[PDB]
């Protein structure tokens, strides 16, 4: 439904980006393929995927110095650190999943931004990740073209 | 026609949220996880760490390295002598090895003491040197742990009152004595006509011994212990009594009888005991039954500088000859002290008793650059800020901190869909 | 003006969320509805605030494990806490403001999403929350369908 | 024609920044608030905690629950007996109920103590037992703070070198005497031509007693107090003396007035003093003069394995019965102690001193599950980190910090509009 | 090529924000100005980065009450809690960085929308910062006016 | 045609990361900075801290303000007299200005101690009163870190035994004495026939003092030193002896030379020491020789209210007369102490010893409001959380850390570009 929506499916049916159309005859019933060929969005996620790691270094890096001459574990002093410092993390991977999702909606948008500009401006943008092409300036081979599918 | 990219999910992809946009995905991968822990000791500044020691890391051994725990680099980092102990030096027994330790370092290893096991066989009317060993490692390792240096100071200045007094001998003592404490005896005291005049003496505890700064003490304020005074009667008049005083006259150690009751052993005849205690520098009196005389003549200087807690490796023979864990109960007992201890015998590649494999594998640590973090569980890398299972104090450095595996938070991974807004 | 603008208003005049029209005779002159049916957008509001709960959740659970022997009030450290406590409260109060701001941004883009897929390609999209119609190729009730107002 | 969706705000909006988008609303809520603090006892482990008590929190007694300040599930946590208390059992004066009192906790109630108020009446050449009662709990208090456990020793080993002594009575004690201080006197000693011999005595301290391992007793050094030396020369040859000393001969308590002023109030005549004490195990040596020798008999074996701060609560009578104050003075001055106080007067169910409805309120808490801080203020729940007023010290567990309602952040509710970027 | 992308340049060669244009004669052959007037963003970067000062200001004002008998320095102990305190900073940072960002992109895509509205429906936009433009419709005093370069 | 607005960055910038979006930039601006450190005295609360003084904060000076070290407003905040020191009014010499020190201040300023320098020249029989110095002050300065207030009682309710014995008067002491201790002599005890009998007293520190609350009390429990038995045996029968005990008999002061070794001075003749020590308030006995008995008659009085780290400023001379340094190392020794400390001469505006512009400078930030920290490296205000070098303890308030200038991240300045997504 374009970019700005994430639907469900049942059963089997994989999951993932795929190319849509509409209508045609009016009117028209759906159609959904069977993915095309994203390496972009797989090279991507990759990339971003690896990008995580500075903001996970920067809190292995950081370890409190500590000295007990005590020789029975203060085990609720103990637990209380612990806990404080799975606070940090969570806040941290609350910032790095959105820094990731983000990141990866605008490199879908600057996907969708190179298939404006290869058939343009025959494309018609309607919101990110749809288009609106007459079936007149546009045969099936130059659908071909703009779309890659 | 409408063309559009279409985003899905399965009943695969769970989501994930963040702070700006959520995430579908169908994998996970956890965000960090446990530091490993291994046994043994270490250090986490190799250039502030200072080792005392016996053959086991005595580099001018004859048969080094076989006869040693620790390669030369860590051995260079160690002040040892072959046939050495703290103890020892302390008393300086007849016949026995008499090394001079001292040195300075934050963090600190004894690996040393079973020069002075039951198998040494001293006597010297000792009534029991192993609770005298106990007793001793207790105030070093407690001294220790707030210091920075620590040496042996071979030699206090003492004075004695008497003129008549001479210098003590036992057949049960090699036909000599200790080096410390010294044994003044008067010959004349005897239980017909003669009872003698009570003996006075002085010892001083510097304030500094060569570079070293004294601020703390560790004597032996040793006393006779005599059965009861019907027992005593047959050496001294009165009951026996051996008193210690500081410069004011406040009674800080020996044993008087005029108001504490005998404790000695059936017919075990006179024994001597030497509990150690931590005293300031100064000069101090000592007041005693006119026969005997003891005088502390040694000690062991410490500063008030501050030092990480200690590293106390087990000391003890292969199992041919009869050991003790005198210093392995003296770092228990006592606040700041890490204890290093082998889990099988031991067996040298020297001899029986130098060169052991676990131990070598325990002590590998000491020459690490790496290491961050000490503890009573083992050392470790700074590698996460968490452990699997606490690290057991006595411990200092950058130590890590438990947490269930289950508190770690996950990172989507594999196919990713990104996600906000309510998409209704 | 269009969802990438916020505009003030004087005296009365209700704020929220409206429809505005502009040129026609050459030059036109304005106008303004009184809010459509946008009943999407107060859903929307109140899922997002609902779930800022979770985030609160987090926070109210984490209480650092303590124990005082000692019989007189130590003020100062009590309140050197406190205040450390309310600073990373407020990190998390401005993290969950941009999160809701983030995420009703985005839900307003799939309400004029819908629109622009309603009377497509009538629609003719002049960023977020504005359209082209020519009033040639729809009446008042082709508007009516598409806008909705 | 251009058609758009327009978004307007008022001066009623207000504009509240993010990191990462503004948003605009008119109203705000508190994002977190205060969690309620409840006055009384309670607990943060149900699983780790013990009490100590008499009749008010004894199911075995013939009124119960009536007489009870506490449901059945918590007098099952509970060591009491009907008229016990702390203080009798350590004494153990005639005719009175000797409870052996002893469990384990972290946690600790102590709810005793009343059953030995000046309505008992108890003589026995008392000085002041207001005040040996205050002095008594102190230290019970400050040993039960870092101890896991706590058991009566109901008897010492002891042993008197006298042959001719023989065991104390008194009209003043219901003619007899207290278990503890046991009393021995020499009759033969009179100020015409007899002074008698010196006494002698030895008490030990025991490292156990069954299951629970001692590391420190509370002990009392009692000696009797005379007004002057010639007041006391009717009984004995000499000023009066009683001095107790460790196992070496340092004096560690009683009291000597051939050095010490006398401080005997006028003309009350002999009294007794029974300072307490906490010591070490071990065996301890008494000096005493000829005719009158008191020896310890009882003491309270603690641990050093540590524990919570403990919760006293209030032990007095009703209105018509004369009580005490000691145990809260007792718990104000020592670290790490709770008290818990009521408001209104002692009014029971039972009788006039058993049951009461304030008590049962006060009680209450200790029942529950959810307890995570235990403060001087009173007990919370997890609710929030925050509280309106501070949680006054002592105070253990995950305990609610003190901030103003206004430095509680808010967020925006109501009709909303999102902004970002500048918009100019 | 278009507001969701940043592209690089060598040598000399200023960077900013600059006016591009493509195709004519088919086929074309690129072509970029040497930016324009755009006063708009230069002040909104002043407002964004003084708008930081609310942030730094509530960093500054926080410092934790302490109190040491002893006489001399506890090092590592000292050094932990500064390692503390500039991890805090270094997320606030973080914060901070991507604050800016929004937001001026945010501002950028304000900028591109006054130009659509400015020669409406004339611009037909083609992603954010880019138009399609029949050089029949307009002159190049038209797109002078559109554009403004 | 396709017309763009087109986003480039050259060399010269460097991309700057965010959660959210990056930004490129050809500038950088530190985030924050350090906060500079001023040496010197001040104060975090104005409204709760107290000063100790001479004439160099005497407002009633006859040459004020050009005998003061403060302005007049910081003066109204101090308890000072001209001629006055602790240590004056803690013995009270013959023909010295004898001060009520006294109030109430969580901070405290002990700007005192010149008046009773080596240039005092007063003699008395002191062993060394740069020595009773140094220890005077250590107890005060340990006693004041613990306590709200501070107040001389300048009185204490003595009782000595004998009826023959008088007043202490010395040639040495300009033919008077000490008001503390308070010297009583038996003009009878001669080593011909007459050894005369031993001498008692007690005296009491009382548990409050006008409105201030007694914890503690700082006193000296002297003590005459002598060279040999020999040499005291020209005044008194065997040796000597000055015992202090608490109310049960338990030593705690003095000197006794039936145990402990003379260290008088050669032929230096008959000397005083006075050591200070903190004891709790009680009523105390005191044995003696016959002959001369020395009694404490004043005291300094604390509570245990709590306190914070105490600033002691340099008291020396103008380069012409002798000064110590004994309050420089009293407080050196003593924990929780700020010593504040001139780096050139006393140079002073009224005369050579009063108003000198270096101190005035050091002492300026006590009239400043918004002081956050006070250190032993200077104070500083509420700029930032970081300072350059690290803050020397003591020390205490909202205290700056250190950090190397390079870990303070930067934020972009200049041109700036957005950059979101992998733009490729
Ligand atoms: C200094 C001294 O007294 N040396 C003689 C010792 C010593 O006096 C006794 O042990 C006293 O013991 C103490 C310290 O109280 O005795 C020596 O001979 C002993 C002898 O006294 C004892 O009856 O029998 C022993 C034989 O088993 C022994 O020979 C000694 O101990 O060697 C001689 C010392 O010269
Ligand atoms: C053990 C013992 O001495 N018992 C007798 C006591 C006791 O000796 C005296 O109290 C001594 O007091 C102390 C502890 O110093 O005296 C008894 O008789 C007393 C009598 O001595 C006293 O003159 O008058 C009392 C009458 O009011 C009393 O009868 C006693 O106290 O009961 C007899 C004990 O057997
Ligand atoms: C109270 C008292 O004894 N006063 C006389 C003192 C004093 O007795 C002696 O100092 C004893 O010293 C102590 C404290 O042990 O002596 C006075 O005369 C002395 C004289 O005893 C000494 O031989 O010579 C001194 C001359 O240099 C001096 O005159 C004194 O000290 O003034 C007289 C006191 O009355
Ligand atoms: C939902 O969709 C996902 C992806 O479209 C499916 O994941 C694939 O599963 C097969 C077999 O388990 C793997 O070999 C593939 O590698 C997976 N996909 C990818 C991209 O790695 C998943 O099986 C689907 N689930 C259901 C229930 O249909
Ligand atoms: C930011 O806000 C979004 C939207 O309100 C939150 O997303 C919700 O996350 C929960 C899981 O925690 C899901 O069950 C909801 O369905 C999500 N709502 C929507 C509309 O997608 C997100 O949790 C918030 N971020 C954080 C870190 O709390
Ligand atoms: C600004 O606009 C808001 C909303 O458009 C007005 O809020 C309404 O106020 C009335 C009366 O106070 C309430 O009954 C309504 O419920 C409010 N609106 C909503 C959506 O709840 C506000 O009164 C306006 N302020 C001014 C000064 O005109
Ligand atoms: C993120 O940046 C924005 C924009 O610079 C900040 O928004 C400003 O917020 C203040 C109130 O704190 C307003 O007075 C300004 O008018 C806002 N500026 C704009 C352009 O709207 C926002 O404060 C920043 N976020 C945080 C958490 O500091
Ligand atoms: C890269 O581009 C930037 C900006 O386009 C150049 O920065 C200018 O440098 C000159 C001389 O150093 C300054 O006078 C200008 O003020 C700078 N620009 C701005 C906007 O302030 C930079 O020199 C370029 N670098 C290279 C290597 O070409
Ligand atoms: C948020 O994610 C982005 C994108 O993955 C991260 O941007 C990377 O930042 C590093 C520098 O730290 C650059 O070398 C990479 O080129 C950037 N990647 C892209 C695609 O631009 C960014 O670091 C993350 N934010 C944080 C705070 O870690
Ligand atoms: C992935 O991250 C690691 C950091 O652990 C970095 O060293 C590596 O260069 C990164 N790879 C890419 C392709 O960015
Ligand atoms: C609202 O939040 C609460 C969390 O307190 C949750 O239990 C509830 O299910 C949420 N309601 C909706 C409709 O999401
Ligand atoms: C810039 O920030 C400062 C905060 O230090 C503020 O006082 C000032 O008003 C701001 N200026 C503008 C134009 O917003």
């Amino acid at each position: 439904f374009g970019l700005l929506f994430v639907g469900f499916v049942a059963g089997g049916v994989a999951g993932g980006y795929f190319w849509g159309r509409s209508n045609g005859g009016g009117g028209g019933a759906s159609v959904s393929s069977t993915q095309a060929g994203f390496d972009k969005i797989g090279k991507d996620i990759q990339q971003l995927r690896n990008d995580t790691n500075a903001a996970i270094e920067g809190f292995n890096g950081r370890i409190a110095h500590d000295e007990q001459a005590i020789k029975n574990l203060a085990k609720e002093i103990e637990d209380a650190r612990a806990e404080a410092l799975v606070g940090e993390l969570g806040i941290i991977r609350s910032l790095i999943v959105a820094n990731i999702s983000m990141n990866l909606k605008e490199s879908l948008y600057e996907l969708a931004n190179q298939i404006t500009k290869r058939g343009g401006g025959i494309a018609q943008e309607a919101g990110p990740g749809c288009w609106y092409v007459d079936s007149e300036n546009c045969d099936a081979s130059c659908k071909e073209y703009i779309f890659n599918f | 026609e409408l063309i559009c990219i279409v985003q899905r999910v399965n009943e695969s992809f769970s989501l994930h949220s963040g702070f700006g946009g959520n995430v579908y995905s169908m994998k996970t991968e956890p965000m960090t996880g446990f530091t490993n822990v291994t046994k043994g000791a270490s250090v986490i500044n190799q250039k502030d760490w200072i080792g005392f020691g016996d053959a086991r890391t005595d580099l001018t051994n004859d048969q080094f390295p076989a006869s040693s725990d620790v390669p030369l680099a860590v051995a260079k980092k160690f002040r040892s002598l072959s046939g050495a102990s703290l103890m020892l030096s302390a008393f300086g027994p007849p016949g026995k090895v008499d090394y001079l330790y001292q040195g300075c370092g934050k963090e600190k290893v004894f690996y040393e003491g079973v020069n002075w096991s039951p198998e040494a066989g001293i006597d010297c009317f000792g009534s029991n040197w192993t609770q005298t060993k106990k007793d001793f490692y207790s105030r070093i390792y407690e001294a220790a742990r707030s210091s920075t240096c620590m040496t042996l100071v071979n030699s206090l200045d003492t004075k004695i009152s008497s003129t008549t007094a001479t210098a003590g001998t036992a057949s049960s003592c090699s036909s000599s004595w200790m080096k410390s404490p010294l044994w003044y005896a008067e010959s004349s005291v005897n239980p017909p006509q003669v009872c003698g005049t009570e003996q006075s003496a002085t010892f001083t505890l510097p304030t500094s011994f060569g570079i070293y700064k004294c601020n703390k003490h560790v004597v032996q304020l040793c006393y006779f212990v005599y059965e009861n005074k019907a027992k005593f009667n047959t050496f001294g008049c009165g009951d026996y009594y051996q008193n210690y005083y500081d410069g004011n006259g406040n009674l800080i150690g020996g044993m008087d009888n005029r108001v504490a009751a005998y404790r000695g052993i059936a017919n075990a005849g006179v024994k001597i005991e030497c509990p150690s205690k931590i005293l300031n520098p100064g000069t101090y009196s000592i007041k005693s039954t006119p026969r005997f005389l003891l005088v502390p003549k040694r000690s062991y200087c410490f500063d008030t500088d501050g030092g990480y807690p200690i590293q106390v490796v087990q000391s003890e023979w292969s199992a041919s000859r009869r050991s003790d864990n005198a210093t392995e109960e003296a770092c228990l007992q006592t606040e700041g002290c890490i204890f290093i201890k082998k889990t099988t015998p031991y067996v040298g590649e020297a001899a029986d008793n130098a060169g052991d494999i676990e131990m070598r594998q325990l002590l590998s640590g000491l020459g690490n650059n790496d290491t961050v973090c000490v503890s009573q569980s083992g050392y470790t890398k700074g590698e996460t800020p968490f452990v699997k299972d606490y690290l057991s104090p006595p411990k200092y450095g950058r130590c890590q901190l438990k947490t269930d595996s289950g508190r770690i938070p996950t990172l989507p991974s594999g196919l990713i869909i990104p996600q906000a807004g309510t998409d209704s």
